[PDB]
């Protein structure tokens, strides 16, 4: 078997671990910002009509 | 204190307050020359780092009867309002040099309009 | 085509006409103005304004 | 033998110099007619005499490339 | 690393990578579009965000009434090129044969036929200098995506061999983060230039 | 036997000169349409004739490269 | 033997010219959309036709690079 | 033997052209966001768009240099 | 034989491209922080992003120079 | 023989230098008579003496290229 | 043989790139300190880190030239 | 032997340097006359002594080209 | 045999890089002291530390070209 | 035998770098003259020490070129 496969796959896994410690906080906050923004657009629209 | 007039000058000399600039005995119908030299001295004395701000005090001609008293802030130009059609110029040396030469003239025109 | 000149003092308007070439000089240097010019601001030096003719000497000036 | 790439380096360097100089001239003439449009014929006539003045020497470089290739 | 073709006509491994990227794109699409929800959450908000992103790009290039049709071609094109660039990075396996399962976009024929398919579509919905500019922009789009993936594929592979043969984790880590960056930037410039030529030929 | 190297440096230097010249012309003309929009057609025509000049010298460079590789 | 190096200088000089031209065009359209951001499509279409020019002459250079390679 | 430095000048001129084009684009983006901070997301977006466009044609020179090293 | 010359000109042209691009982007960010000094962290972070994105292709030129040296 | 390569190179670099210098002088005189058109004859005449001054030495290189082709 | 020519062309291209890039950075920072002279330490720290980058890629170019000279 | 192309490449690089330097200085004399046309004597005398300065080292190079051609 | 030509291209490229760098630095400081005349000593001290800072690597390129001439 | 080529390219690259550097410094020092007349002595003293700086390395280059031709 080749040696490069498990080597670069292991470092891809540890790169995803570093990107998990670094990167789950921004994009989940971007998705939460979009979700709260569209919930306020909809929620606001519903509230005002009533 | 920068007085324009003899009445205010004698007022602040009776009450012992420091008066730098003084201008005395204007015409009934004043042109831009006399107020130009004292407004140039005033704005250049702001530019020396002395005043750090200054205010005007005059009687606004609302009507023939009213003549309300206004406190107007001359410098710095923080309360500057935007016009209708905001257009962009090509600042020919640079914008900072034309501001360096132009904002004293705006302050002098404010003093002459007041 | 012509461009509309109006030299304005705090004391009042001095000159107002339609002049083809305006040849004022700034603090940097000369400026030759034709109709269709770019919007620009430039402070004038204490010298004559060449309007092509009638020459207007300005003081202060902008 | 090597006269063909002699001819070709002559044409290539002449084309590079003509390209850079002509690009500078044309770029300044369109920003000139952009900032004030009323002088388009004057600026185009002096631009065309300028580009003829630039490419005068690469064209004689091309005919010198011809007599290099013939060598 | 030779072109392993079981059939003489066509490359077998490229067809395998096209099938696996089509199935993974289809299953992430149906996983993001499971049910209808008026309050977006989970992955449906992500699919709607990509949908409005493509729409925004269309709105930048053309009028919304003309380019409204292209939105569902554009979103599957950006997601298809996105996954097709990111497949080459994790495994890139070597078998005892020539080569197997690198990535689809590293093959030049795949990217050039995808670019000429794009330009065939924008001719379908829509004088020698114009047609040589047309063939120029086809081949520079295909060569753009092909080169900017294939150089990174070779470099990553080289790094993998240098590590395995004889300490060198962080250079390929920095390059591999830069390579997923190159993958998403190449997908975005590919779909954006697609919509630019679509807007240029429609209106 | 160096005609392939000849034609290739000729095409390469012509491409470099045309790239820099076209980059200068197009960059200054998009600055010209950016500082004022209302005469974009006036700017584009002089831009295209400048592009025509700064590529028409490397176009005859490319044709001369063809007759270089022919010899 | 030398056709490989011929194709190589051809693609290298084409890449250098296209890189400088595209860099100039996209640089000045960055400052164009920074001065006046409401002019983004009218800057963008002229940007892409300039990119088309400054690539399309090195693109026919790199198309010719393969027939340089074969010989 | 000659294909090695063929590939080397190809990747070197590609790196030179991409470095100059990337430098022009990125420098103008950061001076544009220095002019005003309110448009730095759209200027970073068009920054990465520009970097891709100027780093695109040198990398086809890179992969063609690998083709040249192959032959 | 030619591999060491290949390696050296590859890393040298990579150094030239990275030097010109980094010089442009760093010079414009220091005139940007000289223009508005309260924008210094945003300007230097986008400048380091620019250092990475102009030194992308010279760094790959360096490892391909090591490939060229190895052959 | 190699004197043909000598002369062509001298002719080519003289054309490149004259092209860049003439492009600079003509482009800046386009801007100069574009900003103040009433001055046009005196600055175009000193532009022409600058033209003769910038292409004095490439004509000397052309004559020396005739000498080198003779050798 | 070719190793000393390799080492020297690597040092030469690294020196030329460092010279142009550091000249751009130092020149723009002294004109920036000419604009606002109260920003001396910020401009000096930023020019020092920018020069550190622009020098440090030809620094590894120079040590690679040393291992080229060894081979 | 190859001293003829030695002499010619000395002539060519001296012509390129003199062309760029003379083009820059006489172009910005035109720009300075356009800014202020009443200091034409002092601008032209500083121009011509700057022309002497930029032209001096290529003339020294071309007389050494004469001493190089012989050898 | 090639060590003398190696030392020559090393000193020459270091000279060209130092020339462009010192030209940029002294040119921008001469317009800087042309703008604010009372800033002359600070501008000169930063200019001379910049000149030494940009000729740091060309002079070590020269003293490495000496051992290139030896080896 | 190639020492003549070595010395000639050393002189040529020194002349090209000195020409660009002197062109930059003389060009915007006459810009500084044209903006304001009264600083002519301090502008010319900084000018000539800049001429000394951008010519010093070039001078060293031609002396070392005579050393190379002696080798």
């Amino acid at each position: 078997s080749g040696g490069t496969i498990i080597y670069q796959l292991l470092m891809f896994i540890i790169l995803l671990a570093l990107l998990r410690k670094f990167a789950w906080q921004p994009l989940m906050n971007i998705m939460k910002q979009r979700e709260e923004h569209i919930a306020n657009e909809i929620d606001q629209a519903e509230k005002r009509r009533q | 204190i920068i007085v324009i007039g003899r009445v205010g000058l004698s007022f602040f000399r009776k009450r012992n307050m420091p008066v730098i600039l003084d201008i005395t005995r204007l015409p009934d119908q004043p042109s831009f020359a006399d107020i130009k030299e004292i407004a140039r001295k005033t704005v250049g004395l702001f530019a020396d780092g002395t005043f750090d701000e200054l205010y005007m005090y005059y009687n606004h001609y609302v009507s023939a009867i009213q003549q309300e008293v206004t406190e107007r802030k001359l410098l710095p130009l923080t309360d500057l309002a935007e016009n209708k059609q905001r257009t962009v110029y090509e600042f020919e040396p640079s914008q900072e040099e034309i501001l360096d030469v132009l904002l004293p003239q705006y302050a002098e025109s404010l003093i002459y309009g007041a | 085509k012509t461009i509309h000149v109006s030299v304005v003092t705090p004391d009042g308007p001095v000159y107002e006409d339609d002049v083809e070439m305006v040849s004022v000089k700034a603090k940097s240097g000369e400026l030759g103005i034709l109709p269709g010019h770019i919007p620009l601001v430039a402070p004038l030096e204490i010298s004559a304004a060449r309007l092509k003719t009638q020459y207007i000497a300005v003081s202060g000036g902008f | 033998s090597l006269g063909v790439l002699a001819a070709a380096i002559a044409v290539g360097l002449g084309a590079l110099g003509a390209g850079i100089g002509n690009g500078l001239i044309v770029s300044r003439t369109i920003e000139g007619i952009a900032r004030q449009p009323e002088l388009r014929p004057v600026l185009q006539t002096t631009m065309f005499i300028g580009v003829a003045l630039v490419e005068a020497l690469p064209i004689i470089g091309v005919v010198f490339s011809f007599i290099y290739l013939g060598r | 690393p030779l072109v392993e073709f079981l059939g003489l006509t066509f490359n077998l491994s490229d067809m395998l990578m096209i099938t696996i990227t089509c199935l993974i794109v289809f299953i992430i699409a149906v996983a993001a579009t499971r049910s209808l929800q008026l309050r977006p959450t989970g992955m449906q908000n992500f699919m709607e965000w990509v949908f409005d992103f493509v729409r925004g790009i269309i709105n930048s290039t053309m009028d919304w009434q003309t380019g409204g049709r292209f939105l569902t071609l554009g979103v599957t094109l950006i997601m298809y090129v996105f996954v097709a660039n990111m497949l080459g990075l994790p495994f890139s396996v070597h078998v005892n044969g020539e080569l197997w399962w690198k990535s689809p976009t590293a093959d030049a024929t795949v990217t050039l036929t995808l670019a000429v398919m794009v330009v065939a579509l924008t001719h379908y919905y829509g004088f020698p200098l114009k047609i040589i500019e047309e063939f120029a922009n086809t081949l520079t789009l295909g060569l753009r995506l092909f080169g900017n993936i294939y150089a990174g594929e070779i470099l990553l592979g080289l790094l993998a061999s240098l590590g395995t043969h004889y300490g060198a984790a962080i250079p390929m880590m920095v390059w591999q983060a830069f390579s997923i960056f190159v993958g998403t930037i190449q997908a975005f410039i590919f779909t954006m230039l697609t919509m630019v030529y679509m807007a240029h030929k429609v209106s």
